[PDB]
Order: C-alpha cells, then sequence, then structure tokens
C-alpha cells in the first residue's frame, strides 16, 4: 500500500516524502513498480534533488542489471541533464551499462547532453 | 439506410482517428439521420466534465447525454440547467453510484489516476451500462500520451437461478503524440474493439459489478497487451518496411524472377 | 439546411482523405452515404485527382517502365501529367488504373541540366532505401528561379492482414549558386483496421542552404543533404517508438495492480473496515 505516495514523491519531488522511507535504514534498490528504481522516476523528474539523494545513500547508480541500462542515461532523453552533471561527480562513470556509443552519441544532437563525446 | 450505418462506421475506421470529433460532425451534416445511431455507434476522444455542486470531474458519453446537456454521475445532474431530463430509477441510481465507487477504485489499482464514469440504464429484461476511463500521461514530457476507456456491457437476468448473461465490448483508445525537432510532428493514436460473451453465477459473494468487473479487468488487461503489440509492435514494423537507414542490398533475383513470371500473363494466361 | 454544396464538400474531403491502399473503400463508404450520384459526379474527378496527386501515386506508362510518379508538379492542367525521366506526356485515368495514350513532350532544355542529375543521382538513394519506394525529379522554373523537385514515395499495402503504409519526401530546391539553399518535406502514414482502427501521421518540415557548384558536383551535394535528413527523420522516429513503448506507454496503464494480484472485487464492495 501507499506505493502511489512513495512514487508520487520521485515524480513531484516530494523529496520530503521519500526522505520519510530512507529514513529507516538505507533502503534504495528494491522494485520501485515491478522492475524499476527509484532513480528513474527521480532522475526523469526529480527536480534534481531527489536523484542526488537517494543517490548519495545506496548506490543505484549502477546497481541496474536487468534494466539494462543506467539512470544516468534516463535524464538524456529528457532535457534536463541538470542530474547528469552533478552526477558523475559521484563517479557513474560513463558508460557502466550503456549500448556502447550511445549514451550521449547515439542519444540526442543536443550540446547539453554531448557534454560527453565528440 | 442500414447500409448506410455500415458505410459510416466503416468509414470512421478508415478516417484517421485524430479528427474523429470533425469528421463524425461532418458525417453527421452528410447523413442527419444517422445522428443518433452515429453518436452511440461511434467512439470519440473522452471529454471531461467538472461538476462544481461536488467539485469533481465526469467523462461525457452518448449515454449519459440528454439533449444538449449531460448527466453527472456525482450529483446526478445535468450540467446544463435542464427541466426534466432522463435519470435511472431510484434503485438503479443506488446501483450506479457503488459502480462508480467500486470502479473508481479500480482505476486507481491500475492506473493509479486519470478519471472514470460510470452510467447505467434499465432494459427490458436486465439492464446495461458504461464504463469511461480516462488517464493522461506526464504532460511535462516530451511525449504526451493518453489513455481512453470505454466498455458497454449488456447484462442479461435470468428468471430463474439468478444467472445473468453478459456480453462486454469495450474500446480502447490510445492517443500518442510528439513534438520534437528531430520527429518534428509525430502521432500515433487509435483504438482497438474487442467484445466478450460468457454466463457467471450472481450471488451475494459475487453480485453483477463483480461480475462486471472481472470481465473489464481481463478485457483491459487483453487490450493492454495486444495495444503494445500493435502500436510498438506492427505499426513500427511496417514504417521500417517503408525505407531503410542502412543500404537495402539490392536484389537482382527477385526483379529477375518477376521479369520471367510477368512475361508469362503477357504471352500467356492460363 | 446543408445546401447541397456543403455536402459535396464534404464528400470531397473524405475521398480526398482515404489512407493509403483504401482509396475505393472510402470512395463507396460516401457514395453510399451521399445516396446523390448526381452531386458525387460534382466533385469525383477533382477529388481522384487531388488524391493521386498529393499521394505520389505511382503509376506505369503504358510500357515505359518509368513507374513515374503522380504529382502537382507534373501536372499539365489539360488532363495528363508530366514525366521529367523519360520525358513523355501520358494520360492518368483517375478511375480506371492505368494510364495510357502518352505524347511526346520537348521539354525546354533550360534547367534540365540541372534535373538529369539530381534524378539518376536521386535513383541510387532510393533504390539503396526504399524496397519498393520510386523518385521523379522535377525541373520547372518558378517565376524565373530555377528549383529542383524531388519526390520520392514507398507504400507496403497488406488489407488481407488489415493495415497499409506509404512515405512521401518532397525536396524543393530553388536557385542561387551563391550558396545554395533548400526546402522539403518528409511524411509517414500508417493503418492498421483489424478490429479497431491505428494509424501513424507524422511529418517533419526542413529547410537548410545548401552551396551551388557544379551539375555532377552539386546533384551528389543533394542527394547527402536528404539521406542525412530523411535518416536523421526515421531515426527519431524509432526513438519515440522506443519511449512510448518504454515510458509513456508504462505511464499510462498498469498491467497488474499495485496490489500485484488480480483485484478481489469481492474486497472492493464493501471491504470497508466491514466485519
Amino acid at each position: 500500500m501507499c506505493d502511489k505516495e512513495f512514487m508520487w514523491a520521485l515524480k513531484n519531488g516530494d523529496l520530503d516524502e521519500v526522505k520519510d522511507y530512507v529514513a529507516k535504514g538505507e533502503d534504495v534498490n528494491r522494485t520501485l513498480e515491478g522492475g524499476r528504481k527509484p532513480l528513474h522516476y527521480a532522475a526523469d523528474c526529480g527536480q534534481l534533488e531527489i536523484l542526488e539523494f537517494l543517490l548519495l545513500k545506496g548506490a543505484d547508480i549502477n546497481a541496474p542489471d536487468k534494466h539494462h541500462i543506467t539512470p544516468l542515461l534516463s535524464a538524456v532523453y529528457e532535457g534536463h541533464v541538470s542530474c547528469v552533471k552533478l552526477l558523475l561527480s559521484k563517479g557513474a562513470d560513463k558508460t557502466v551499462k550503456g549500448p556502447d556509443g550511445l549514451t550521449a552519441l547515439e542519444a540526442t544532437d543536443n550540446q547539453a547532453i554531448k557534454a560527453l563525446l565528440q | 439506410s442500414d447500409q448506410q450505418l455500415d458505410c459510416a462506421l466503416d468509414l470512421m475506421r478508415r478516417l484517421p482517428p485524430q479528427q474523429i470529433e470533425k469528421n463524425l460532425s461532418d458525417l453527421i451534416d452528410l447523413v442527419p439521420s444517422l445522428c443518433e445511431d452515429l453518436l452511440s455507434s461511434v467512439d470519440q476522444p473522452l471529454k471531461i466534465a467538472r461538476d462544481k455542486v461536488v467539485g469533481k470531474d465526469y467523462l461525457l458519453c452518448d449515454y449519459n447525454r440528454d439533449g444538449d446537456s449531460y448527466r453527472s454521475p456525482w450529483s446526478n445532474k445535468y450540467d446544463p440547467p435542464l427541466e426534466d431530463g432522463a435519470m435511472p430509477s431510484a434503485r438503479l441510481r443506488k446501483l450506479e453510484v457503488e459502480a462508480n465507487n467500486a470502479f473508481d477504485q479500480y482505476r486507481d489499482l491500475y492506473f493509479e489516476g486519470g478519471v472514470s464514469s460510470v452510467y447505467l440504464w434499465d432494459l427490458d429484461h436486465g439492464f446495461a451500462g458504461v464504463i469511461l476511463i480516462k488517464k493522461a500521461g506526464d504532460g511535462s514530457k516530451k511525449i504526451k500520451g493518453c489513455w481512453d476507456s470505454i466498455h458497454v456491457v449488456e447484462v442479461q437476468e435470468k428468471s430463474s437461478g439468478r444467472t445473468a448473461h453478459y456480453k462486454l465490448t469495450s474500446t480502447v483508445m490510445l492517443w500518442l503524440q510528439t513534438n520534437k525537432t528531430g520527429s518534428g510532428t509525430m502521432n500515433l493514436g487509435g483504438s482497438l474493439t474487442r467484445q466478450m460473451e460468457k454466463d457467471e453465477t450472481v450471488s451475494d459473494s459475487s453480485p453483477h459489478i463483480a461480475n462486471i468487473g472481472r470481465l473489464v479487468e481481463d478485457m483491459e488487461n487483453k487490450i493492454r497487451s495486444t495495444l503494445n503489440e500493435i502500436y510498438f509492435g506492427k505499426t513500427k514494423d511496417i514504417v521500417n518496411g517503408l525505407r531503410s537507414i542502412d543500404a537495402i542490398p539490392d536484389n537482382q533475383k527477385y526483379k529477375q524472377l518477376q521479369r520471367e513470371l510477368s512475361q508469362v500473363l503477357t504471352q500467356r494466361q492460363i | 439546411r446543408v445546401s447541397d454544396e456543403e455536402k459535396v464538400r464534404i464528400a470531397a474531403k473524405f475521398i480526398t482523405h482515404a489512407p493509403p491502399g483504401e482509396f475505393n473503400e472510402v470512395f463507396n463508404d460516401v457514395r453510399l452515404l451521399l445516396n446523390n450520384d448526381n452531386l458525387l459526379r460534382e466533385g469525383a474527378a477533382h477529388a481522384f485527382a487531388q488524391y493521386n496527386m498529393d499521394q505520389f501515386t505511382p503509376v506505369k506508362i503504358e510500357g515505359y517502365d518509368d513507374q513515374v510518379l503522380i504529382t502537382e508538379h507534373g501536372d499539365l492542367g489539360n488532363g495528363r501529367f508530366l514525366d521529367p525521366r523519360n520525358k513523355i506526356s501520358f494520360k492518368f485515368d483517375h478511375l480506371r488504373k492505368e494510364a495510357s495514350d502518352p505524347q511526346p513532350e520537348d521539354t525546354e532544355s533550360a534547367l534540365k541540366q540541372w534535373r538529369d542529375a539530381c534524378d539518376s543521382a536521386l535513383r541510387a538513394y532510393v533504390k539503396d532505401h526504399y524496397p519498393n519506394g520510386f523518385c521523379t525529379v522535377y525541373g520547372k522554373s518558378i517565376d524565373g528561379q530555377q528549383t529542383i523537385i524531388a519526390c520520392i514515395e514507398s507504400h507496403q499495402f497488406q488489407p488481407k492482414n488489415f493495415w497499409n503504409g506509404r512515405w512521401r519526401s518532397e525536396w524543393k530546391f530553388t536557385i542561387t549558386p551563391p550558396t545554395a539553399q533548400v526546402a522539403a518535406v518528409l511524411k509517414i502514414q500508417v493503418h492498421y483496421y483489424e478490429d479497431g482502427n491505428v494509424q501513424l501521421v507524422s511529418h517533419k518540415d526542413i529547410q537548410d542552404s545548401v552551396q551551388v557548384s557544379s551539375d555532377v558536383q552539386t546533384a551528389k551535394e543533394f542527394i547527402k543533404i536528404i539521406e542525412n535528413a530523411e535518416n536523421e527523420y526515421q531515426t527519431a522516429i524509432s526513438e519515440n517508438y522506443q519511449t512510448m513503448s518504454d515510458t509513456t506507454f508504462k505511464a499510462l496503464r498498469r498491467q497488474l495492480p499495485v496490489t500485484r494480484t488480480k483485484i478481489d472485487w469481492n474486497k472492493i464492495l464493501s471491504y470497508k473496515i466491514g466485519k
């Protein structure tokens, strides 16, 4: 239950709501919906302040295995790129689970995401 | 005229579903004798309404529309200050309220939001109803999406046995649009329809709503897979068939093989 | 009272708005609906043309394997069209699927130089990206200013399966060896009527400024702009299909109740703290 109130947080940026769950005991790696992580919604639309959160705790910055893709790229096709920046700052390398040169290459064409490659 | 109605339905299935409203309107102008029949046989984008009194939104439909006004499932009153609008029997209205509440939870359990509306109307030896469901995706994302649910079941209560015959006929309407430079303007809408009939047992633990719910759930679940297959499946495949980014290894065989088979009919036949 | 003139315009819009590989069906539907052959004839021919026209309908002259295309740029204006490839006059029969009775057309040979070049040039580009598509370059003079119009077509009808498709591409190349500009518009339409109604209408307008040089050189330069532009247009389309199937779609409804287990109506019909 409350599944919505939980995920609905990483959406509206209710960093105050998600902060309650994690406040328990480092719990950022569960299957949000049924096959996704609580970092996709935050990155795609986490005011850029939710990702850095549930991120500094665990490290789902790569935990993704069945998703055959990391959250870093999630922001790519989002236009935010505001997170990807302060993201790599923690490592998130640049291509740990990326199809290959896609990352920013086969991603888009804007200089924002390109901020990596040429 | 019967044939006309059939042709009208076939036309709406051919013309772009993105202009169903405009087309539908024009279709009526061409045949004002099929307005009602078309206003109940042609599915169009579910419109959203507000219930000041209740302050809640309710979808519109030809099943809950009387003349030029619509009947709200919450307050049970048409938006437009009507006088003697068609209303369901006091006993029926009660069942309608429970259906709206029951489906209300089924909408937040599958859609986790959006709007839903249910309208019922007694019949000759039973009663029918329509379950509407509208869910819009994030309005802040580059790509937009809209899910319209239109279910029309027909219960056939039985004299004895309490067993009634159900005849559902949902019709999901998936809409997808995106205004990106790389894709300028891309619209991928439509809608699939599927009928379903089966006899179920009516009891205290399994009432009408319960039965109707099971059907709708199973119907939507089945349509949810077909939509993903056709939409992000067939269509896509067809698109890749039109052109290809990678140079297609020209083939002389096919062409050379066609020349033979051809000259066969041009120089023979039979 | 919707005058007859109004009804005619509506019937024409429906016919001229039929999907690729479903003109007849729509036509027959309108006829039965209009219930007035007399009025149908009024704007019957005008409709057929406009359709085949705005539908780069690829026709095959009697015997010229010129699978040319039917557009407005090739609209003679007397009932026949134009053929830059073979350079011959042919009468297209909207109704019938055949259009023979051609007529030699001695082009002016003014802007042909560019055409002939681009034409064949674009002939390979299509035979390397379009399985069953056709092209038809047009070398005409627009109010003095010269321009090279290259039209590309490609479709894959398949009714027995309920679903058709067709690719469109018009590229306008004015003139001004001062740097060369450009201006085209891509189009894509897909239909799948197998118990419902799903279509994929999409179009992209582009406007770039290319540099004019030689004849065979500028030609290859153009085919390069379209190849890159078209490739980018198709690529962006495939990407949208992924996000629309791995985000939006999953953003609409759910594949399973949050409770992760078929709903329990029995629990939704009172399960309110009951007893």
